């Protein structure tokens, strides 16, 4: 019957959610819980770099208004 | 750890390139009255990893007239170019976000059609260089009416990077709008990956003209890339036309429904691969150049226009 | 960097795979409509870079223009297309 | 609805490029500030170092206009961290 | 016309593909938005806008951003 | 030589908090304090050397300082809520967050009156008046 088709396509979907979960979470690990800055264009990564300098040297450190 | 995420992504991808084989030898059967293979391991899981292992023991053979590198690099190039296409793809955060994201899909893919050349003159028999000169143009025409298709999809998208789509798709799929070219990207995302309707690169019944000479490890090489294919073409439609629900609170439903679309439409050309004849070399030319690109490069106008008078121009970034 | 890493590694994983299969087991085909095919191609391939820059072009400020000058490329392309089809070329 | 969505994200398009726009007077201070601060502290190890100089001046510059002339990343940092200087040439490529 | 009615039929693309290459050709001409491309992308600020020396002698330029003087996107709003 | 300026001279004060609070504050510091701020950048165009306009630059840094020192006075737990989650999306849209965008805005017209800039009157060129004398022979030209 076709549903033995299905243990095939399991092991084929949890292996593409995987890298999806995966890439998203190791993101939010590296960036300190806050997603990994996109920097598009050059002002982007003047803020972003901004930001090292402002603390640390990680961007992803967010000074506030205590400071 | 970005290491670990290179191997998130590949590995996984890898083994489901390998059962997306067993996949195919089962959903083909019961279509035509059949268990498929469910006797080695438990319902067939062990299928796909039995004969990797049989390929690559089998003795690769070096016809005495073959180029010896023309030769190699041909499966390589094929494997590099479809896992590195899985690089920079949205699910919904990419590994590597590109900015000229899509350029990147359409060059990549777009040097693959040389693997196809190089394996073809380096074989140095007939039926290799016949199949190769037909693969190759089956393969460059339609990469034309395909970039055109996604130049109509950025300008309604605004950049060029995959990105961007996943804003763009948040409250309509783009099959809605656009769908035309969906269908026009089905079929071409089906020419591309040699896959059955238009299967003429290797047609068996023509030309028993890609693996003729290559057999074991070079063989696995392309195998694997024409799969992994199989499925980045599919994921590409589901992200540029079927754009899996996203919210920013939990990504991984963007994931599981990006799981659910590409699975579905690889399933499609596994199910279109059953169901039709393969076409002929000029039938397969007459639909692109005469059906399709007349149509795609219209219908490219009309996503030049719909965008101005419809005062939608979309916002860059 | 980044890319970098990761297209090695695509090599590298491919070059492995190659080495152990190698390891582990232990004249005139012509036809002018090929080649012109790969011309046409071509002159196709030059207009969909002619045709790439239209979605930075699409914020241009004068639209007018961008549009007249963008339908004007597709079409002529297209009648060279058409051309194509009258003629013998894409008959194969 | 493609027409109506891209409207709502093109006034978006519009609301932070102001908010940029008023953010932007700030940085030009800030960074004006810190460029002359690079160049002058280069001044400082240039005088250190050209002062053994037979008869060549700290600094002057190549050209004879004596309007200001923005320093070019390589002058900026080239004596500097050649980390900071890669930082400068290939860093937003590279991303982050 | 009865050509283009086989031709409907027949070869159904090329009328559709022309049919629409056409449409595209038009609607820009007509439409009730059209202008509005060159505006809301002319509006859109992506450089910064270097603000006039205020000799005074100009009544049209608003002295403050929020002035009621000067342009205005209430078009893109509500659009 | 060159008259690079000294670094005692140019050590001032500045804002020194993450981009994302900028950014959350930066439609009201568009509007708080553009007359400094025009200024220094009309004196930072005309007279293309920002050495000359050093010193409007220092202004700028200290309003902008006090604007946020008042934010430290009244609204402050809103805008820490806005900033917040404004800085957890990557590309710090503003859309995600609104829920909490119209709470400090709304305490801003309550404690502050300060008002949120309608969509746009931030991009529109502005007049304002300077002393330093309009730069002849700007660009030094012989
Ligand atoms: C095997 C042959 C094909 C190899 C795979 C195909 C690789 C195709 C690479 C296309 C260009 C990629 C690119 O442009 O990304 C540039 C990347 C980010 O740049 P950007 O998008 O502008 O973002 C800036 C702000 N975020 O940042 C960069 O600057 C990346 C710089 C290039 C990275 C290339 C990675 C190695 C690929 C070459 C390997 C050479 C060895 C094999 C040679 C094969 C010869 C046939
Ligand atoms: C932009 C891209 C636009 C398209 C570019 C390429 C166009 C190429 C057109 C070639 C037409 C001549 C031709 O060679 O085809 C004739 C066609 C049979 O074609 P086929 O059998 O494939 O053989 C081709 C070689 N003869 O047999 C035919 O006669 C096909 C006839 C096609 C035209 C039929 C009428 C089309 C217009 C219908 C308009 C309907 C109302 C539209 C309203 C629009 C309002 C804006």
């Amino acid at each position: 019957m076709w549903f033995e088709i299905l243990p095939g396509l399991a092991i084929m979907g949890v292996c593409l959610v995987i890298p999806g979960v995966s890439t998203a979470y190791i993101h939010k690990f590296t960036n300190g819980g806050k997603e990994k800055r996109v920097a598009r264009v050059q002002y982007q990564w003047y803020l972003m770099e901004r930001d090292r300098r402002i603390s640390g040297v990680n961007r992803y450190y967010v000074s506030k208004g205590l400071e | 750890m970005f290491f670990i995420n290179i191997l998130t992504l590949l590995v996984p991808i890898l083994i489901a390139m390998a059962f997306l084989t067993l996949v195919e030898r089962k959903i083909l059967g019961y279509m035509q009255l059949r268990k498929g293979p469910n006797i080695v391991g438990p319902y067939g899981i062990l299928q796909p990893f039995a004969d990797a292992m049989k390929l690559f023991m089998k003795e690769p053979m070096r016809p005495l007239t073959t180029s010896m590198s023309l030769f190699i690099i041909a499966p390589t190039l094929s494997l590099t170019l479809a896992l590195s296409l899985w690089v920079p793809l949205p699910m919904p955060h990419p590994l590597i976000n590109l900015n000229l994201g899509i350029l990147f899909i359409l060059a990549t893919s777009s040097l693959s059609v040389y693997s196809i050349l190089w394996s073809g003159w380096a074989s140095n028999s007939k039926y290799s260089l016949f199949g190769a000169l037909r693969a190759v143009a089956q393969t460059i025409s339609y990469e034309v009416t395909m970039a055109i298709i996604l130049l109509s999809v950025l300008l309604m998208n605004g950049s060029y990077s995959l990105q961007t789509l996943i804003t763009t798709q948040e409250h309509m799929w783009l099959l809605l709008p656009a769908w035309p070219m969906a269908m026009m990207w089905f079929i071409s995302t089906l020419a591309e990956t040699n896959r059955a309707p238009f299967d003429l690169t290797e047609g068996e019944s023509e030309l028993v003209g890609f693996n003729v000479e290559y057999a074991a490890g070079p063989f696995a090489l392309f195998f694997m890339a024409e799969y992994t294919n199989i499925i980045l073409m599919n994921a590409l439609t589901t992200i540029i036309f079927l754009g899996p629900l996203y919210y920013i609170n939990l990504p991984e439903l963007y994931s599981t429904n990006f799981m659910m679309e590409a699975l579905l439409l690889s399933s499609t050309f596994l199910w279109i691969r059953a169901s039709y004849p393969r076409f002929r070399y000029d039938q397969l030319m007459h639909l692109l150049w005469k059906n399709f690109l007349p149509l795609t490069l219209a219908l490219c106008m009309w996503h030049i226009s719909l965008p101005i008078f419809t005062a939608g121009v979309p916002p860059y970034m | 960097m980044n890319l970098y890493t990761v297209i090695f590694i695509n090599i590298l994983l491919s070059l492995t795979l190659i080495l152990v299969a190698f390891w582990l087991p232990q004249r005139l085909p012509f036809s002018m409509k090929f080649f012109l095919v790969a011309i046409t191609f071509l002159l196709f391939d030059l207009e969909i870079a002619l045709l790439l820059p239209l979605p930075w072009a699409i914020q241009t400020i004068k639209t007018s223009t961008m549009m007249i000058m963008a339908f004007i490329l597709v079409t002529i392309l297209s009648l060279g297309l058409a051309y194509e089809w009258t003629q013998k070329g894409l008959e194969w | 609805r493609m027409m109506r969505w891209n409207q709502e994200r093109r006034r978006l398009l519009i609301e932070d490029l102001e908010a940029r726009i008023a953010l932007m007077p700030l940085f030009q201070a800030e960074k004006d500030r810190r460029t002359l601060q690079i160049l002058r502290e280069n001044l400082e190890e240039e005088a250190i170092i050209m002062k053994d100089v037979p008869n060549w001046k700290v600094g002057e510059s190549v050209f004879h206009t004596t309007r200001w002339v923005p320093p070019l990343i390589g002058e900026m940092y080239g004596l500097r961290t050649k980390e900071e200087m890669s930082n400068a040439n290939f860093g937003f490529t590279w991303y982050t | 016309s009865a050509f283009l009615k086989n031709a409907w039929a027949k070869e159904p693309v090329l009328v559709v593909s022309f049919s629409v290459w056409g449409l595209a050709i038009i609607m820009p001409m007509i439409s009730p938005y059209t202008k509005y491309a060159s505006m809301i992308n002319k509006a859109t600020p992506y450089n910064y806008p270097v603000p006039v020396r205020d000799d005074g002698n100009m009544p049209d330029v608003p002295s403050h951003p929020q002035d009621p003087l000067g342009p205005s996107l209430d078009w893109l709003k509500n659009l | 030589i060159v008259e690079l300026p000294t670094l005692e001279e140019l050590k001032v004060e500045e804002v020194k908090v993450s981009s994302a609070v900028l950014k959350a504050a930066a439609h009201h510091y568009g509007a708080q304090c553009d007359k400094t701020n025009k200024e220094f950048m009309l004196c930072r165009w005309e007279e293309k050397d920002p050495r000359r306009c050093l010193k409007e630059g220092k202004l700028v840094n200290g309003c902008a300082l006090n604007f946020f020192r008042q934010i430290k006075s009244h609204c402050a737990e809103p805008f820490t809520e806005y900033w917040t989650c404004l800085d957890y999306s990557n590309m710090q849209l503003f859309r995600h967050c609104r829920q909490q965008q119209a709470k400090f805005d709304q305490c801003v017209l309550d404690k502050l009156g300060w008002v949120r800039p309608d969509l746009g009157q931030l991009s529109k060129v502005t007049k304002v008046k300077t002393d330093r004398p309009l730069p002849e022979n700007p660009y030094h030209s012989r």
